RNA sequence: AGUUGGGCACUCUAAGGUGACUGCCGGUGACAAACCGGAGGAAGGUGGGGAUGACGUCAAAUCAUCAUGCCCCUUAUGACCUGGGCUACACACGUGCUACAAUGGACAGAACAAAGGGCAGCGAAACCGCGAGGUUAAGCCAAUCCCACAAAUCUGUUCUCAGUUCGGAUCGCAGUCUGCAACUCGACUGCGUGAAGCUGGAAUCGCUAGUAAUCGCGGAUCAGCAUGCCGCGGUGAAUACGUU
């Protein structure tokens, strides 16, 4: 029961993982809390200019930010909690 | 080599992301699907004056929150045009797609209405000297801490081009938490080509 | 077990002060198997020679990351760190020779 | 000596053989392995078995004997019949293929 | 000549190796992303205004 | 602007010293540290074993004949190209010794590094080094424009 | 082609073959400058287009082990 | 074999906070503004670095990213296909890499990293081949598995500056991969050759600290191609008298 969720940003994360202990500490989980998990990000350098000045660019950053998520005690209570839960596009839930 | 856009600035810091979605092996195919949608979108929604487009990708379902500032029109008999968006949408991307719609107090303030706002003027053929001050004070008196417009191309002078400027208050583009819109607009005009640059000051967070 | 947190150009050392004979441990090895160059072995030491610490402590000590130098320093700063947690009186010794510093 | 001006004045045998045409590093421990010589002496500080043995393992190989024909017979052979390459060898061209315009400048 | 080089790469062609990356937005080789499938220009404008969801600008 | 200042390792494990440890920092190609450490280390011990002597005063008396106490710097007066002798300060005189030191180990020519570097600090020491003769002509140039102060 | 055998197009073969299936004729004009020569080529007079004109080349011993393009230069360097 | 039992101390990781702000003391000073030093403090005087580039000049560059008025072609300046060419080479010039050497050559043993990518993709391990590489194939949608066996460095043998065991250019042969296809026109490997070069004149360029210099690693584009561009780490200094 191993909860990988991975967002863009944390400000909206956060909500996302202390909504999840909630629910499955309400009825025993013996959740941990949010795991902080390393980050992955990947950078852009681009051009900024059309034809020439190949020294001009700009640089786009990619961040991600995922934390894990463990539950111990089987109780189907959390399972059927977890079923239910309804939250922005930017938490993809996998377990 | 200018001004950098202040949207593609604030970006990551205060203002919010215009799409929200985690791709999963297919962030190319929905990116494209939806700049397709938006500029389907665009196209037929652009004499309803609509600023802003958002979607969020909910596992196969589509949301979509549209800022028209004047819906009634968008919405018309209501169930006519929500049907003529959303089906067509659905038909496009081949999955259920959800409408919201969102109205706009004071729409003065919104960028992208400015600019179109002032491109149609533009391309009504309306002098520019007067649509300028005109705008500026309408925003001005619709609430704004500092505005300012651009105007450049062939404004009917002669084979020699020029851009002008005309704003008042506060507009510091490189004060890092202002929250400026700014909005570019394209004018095809019987000389050629005109663009507009409008970035609007409406306050700062502490 | 005096312990102390040393960190030096992308390195990371832990350090723990154990009432010995002086033995220093890195990794489970001895200073000359894993840092050769004494100019290195007698900087580790400085801490050491300022504070009558010859033989009554031995070293213990993890090191990861950054390379020969840098783990020599976090190694010191380490050293330092945990030397000062076992006997605060001297903090300005060490404070007018660094080790409290973190370049 | 050995197929010619021999050099055994100063230079390791491993290093000595490489002066003959043929020989290069690789192959002068090919054969210093079966002469048995430990490939740790000078050539002058030798046996007469020991010399034998490496000038038969040579005579047994093409050093500077026959590789010297062997490569100008090739060369006449990509040459005589077009072979743009050979037109490249034959007017004093890089060969291999190289741009013109630039270096590669070992050809006039 | 953009559109016909266009209906070109999309059309399958002999020799599958003979494929290649396109815009398909403005049509265009030379830094087409694999990952966003835009050409660099077009990224750029639109990372500025508010799409392209996770990326920002880049700092450190 | 206004000057600043610089320090560096001044202990040394062997031959414990500030300039000795200031000579290791110079002659370093490439950054390679312990190259030149190890290279002075041998070189001190060819110098103690060759010779019944401390390298510690061998390597002292050759500094203090290499010391060039007068500079000579240049003054563009028109089109004339004056050169003006100038005090050397006891810093700069220390760097130019060890700059003409490792320069002239280095052009000797030998087998290795450590064995340019023993003969030249014993040449030095004696007043018969190369860097010796670069003081001298230092020296007599200065005495040349001695005129300008 | 290395390992998989010398490459050659299909209907410079199979033109080849009606070629020496009986006896020798007039030039073949190809544009393949990518096909081997097979030991069979030889005696084959082939016309290759160097981009050009089509210019004849008579096969033999030692241009087996070459390509068509070896003997058609494509640029003129007088 | 950190693998296992046990734990979340420490490191580390990712969220919220504190901390640094000329804050305090001495001195100078118009008493202020401001400056030198000192103590406390991890950080002392915009701490180090990046984005943030005003009005305007250069009718600077781009109709070839896109659109774009005007003019022009329109059974053609529009459109389809094979091959060649975009890689040419008498000579010169910028940028970058390799050397001219013993701080090094070649060989043997040992050790320290960071960052990032991976689904028709990364691909361990095993077998085979003097080698580039081929077959089977675990694992990995990833702090797990792979890319990926880091190099300089240390410790040992040896060469003594011989155009050399430096240089490998160039060349003949024999192989490996890619992809319909490698001659024009790719890369890599083994055998043999090894050319110039012995540090470079006019003059000129970059760098005031973890900088230069030096040695490696990964990534985008990509079937295939990197001395090119971006990023990361390892070793790592000297000067700054003073504006003539």
């Amino acid at each position: 029961i191993r909860i990988r969720l991975k967002a863009y940003d944390h400000r909206i994360l956060d909500q996302s993982a202390e909504k999840i202990v909630e629910t499955a500490k309400r009825s025993g989980a013996s959740v941990s809390g949010p795991i902080p998990l390393p980050t992955e990000k990947s950078v852009y350098t681009i051009l900024r200019a059309v034809h020439k000045y190949k020294d001009s660019r700009e640089q786009f950053e990619m961040r991600t930010h995922k934390r894990l998520i463990d539950i111990v005690n089987p109780t189907p209570q959390t399972v059927d909690a977890l079923m239910r839960l309804d939250l922005p596009s930017g938490v993809d839930i996998e377990i | 080599g200018q001004k950098v856009n202040p949207v593609g600035l604030r970006i990551g810091v205060i203002r919010d992301w215009e799409s929200k979605w985690y791709a999963g092996k297919d962030y190319a195919d929905f990116l494209h699907e939806d700049l397709k949608i938006r500029e389907y979108i665009s196209k037929r929604l652009s004499d309803a004056s609509v600023s802003k487009v958002e979607i969020e990708r909910a596992a196969n379902r589509v949301n979509i929150t549209i800022h028209t500032a004047k819906p009634g029109m968008v919405i018309g008999k209501g169930g006519s045009e929500v049907e003529a968006l959303r089906k067509a949408l659905n038909s496009l991307t081949g999955k259920r797609v959800h409408i919201n719609i969102l109205e706009i107090k004071r729409a003065d303030l919104d960028a992208q209405l400015v600019a179109d706002n002032i491109a149609r003027q533009l391309e009504n053929r309306v002098s520019f000297r007067r649509a300028q001050k005109q705008q500026i004070q309408r925003t001005m008196r619709a609430g704004a801490q500092g505005v300012k417009t651009m105007v450049s191309g062939r404004l009917g002078g002669a084979d020699i081009a020029r851009s002008e400027y005309y704003s008042e208050g506060t507009v510091p583009l490189h004060t890092l938490r202002a929250d400026i819109d700014y909005a570019t607009s394209e004018a095809d005009t019987t000389y050629g080509k005109l663009g507009v640059k409008v970035w609007i000051y409406r306050g700062e967070v502490l | 077990q005096y312990y102390g947190t040393g960190r030096r150009k992308s390195s990371v050392a832990r350090v723990r002060l154990v009432p010995g004979e002086g033995r220093i441990v890195v990794n489970n090895r001895e200073i000359s198997e894993h840092i050769p160059s004494a100019a290195l072995i007698e900087d580790i030491k400085q801490p050491l020679t300022l504070t009558e610490t010859a033989g009554t402590y031995d070293v213990l000590v993890n090191v990861h990351g950054g390379g020969l130098s840098g783990q020599a320093g976090a190694i010191r700063h380490g050293i330092a760190r945990a030397l000062l947690e076992a006997d605060p009186e001297y903090r300005t010794t060490l404070k007018r020779a660094g080790l409290l510093t973190r370049d | 000596r050995i197929a010619g001006v021999d050099i055994p004045r100063d230079k390791r045998v491993v290093i000595s053989l490489t002066y003959i045409f043929g020989i290069g590093r690789t192959t002068a421990q090919q054969v210093l392995k079966e002469a048995g010589v430990s490939e740790d002496t000078r050539v002058r500080d030798l046996t007469e078995e020991e010399l034998g043995k490496i000038r038969d393992i040579i005579d047994k190989l093409k050093v500077e004997g026959d590789l010297r024909r062997e490569v100008s017979l090739n060369i006449k052979r990509l040459i005589e019949i077009g072979s743009y390459r050979g037109i490249r060898h034959r007017r004093g061209l890089p060969v291999r293929g190289q741009n013109s315009k630039n270096n590669a400048r070992t050809r006039k | 000549a953009k559109k016909s080089m266009i209906a070109k790469q999309q059309r399958t062609p002999k020799f599958k190796v003979q494929e290649y990356t396109r815009c398909e937005r403005c049509g265009r080789p030379h830094s087409v992303i694999r990952k966003f499938k835009l050409c660099r220009i077009c990224f750029r404008e639109l990372a500025y205004k508010g799409q392209i969801p996770g990326v920002k600008k880049a700092s450190w | 602007k206004g000057p600043v200042a610089k320090r560096d390792v001044l202990p040394d494990p062997i031959y414990n010293s500030k300039l000795v440890s200031r000579l290791i920092n110079k002659m370093m190609i490439d950054g390679k540290k312990g190259k030149s450490q190890t290279i002075l280390y041998k070189s001190f011990d060819i110098i103690k074993e060759r010779t019944g002597n401390d390298a510690m005063e061998v390597f002292e008396q050759a500094l203090k004949n290499i010391m060039p106490v007068l500079e000579v710097k240049a003054r563009r007066v028109g089109g004339a190209n004056y050169q003006v002798p100038v005090e050397v300060r006891p810093e700069r005189r220390t760097t130019l010794g060890l700059r003409w030191l490792v320069n002239y180990a280095r052009l000797r020519g030998e087998k290795t590094m450590e064995e340019r570097l023993a003969n030249e600090i014993l040449d030095a020491a004696n007043n018969t080094g190369a860097a010796v003769k670069k003081r001298e002509d230092t020296h007599k140039m200065a005495e040349a424009n001695k005129a300008f102060a | 082609s290395l390992k998989k055998g010398p490459f050659v197009d299909g209907h410079l073969m199979t033109k080849i073959e009606k070629l020496n299936e009986t006896d020798k004729k007039q030039v073949v004009k190809t544009w393949s400058r990518r096909s081997t020569i097979f030991p069979q080529f030889i005696g084959h007079t082939i016309a290759v287009y160097d981009g050009r004109k089509h210019v004849p080349v008579f096969i033999s011993e030692d241009m087996v082990g070459h390509k068509l393009g070896e003997f058609a230069p494509t640029r003129t360097y007088k």
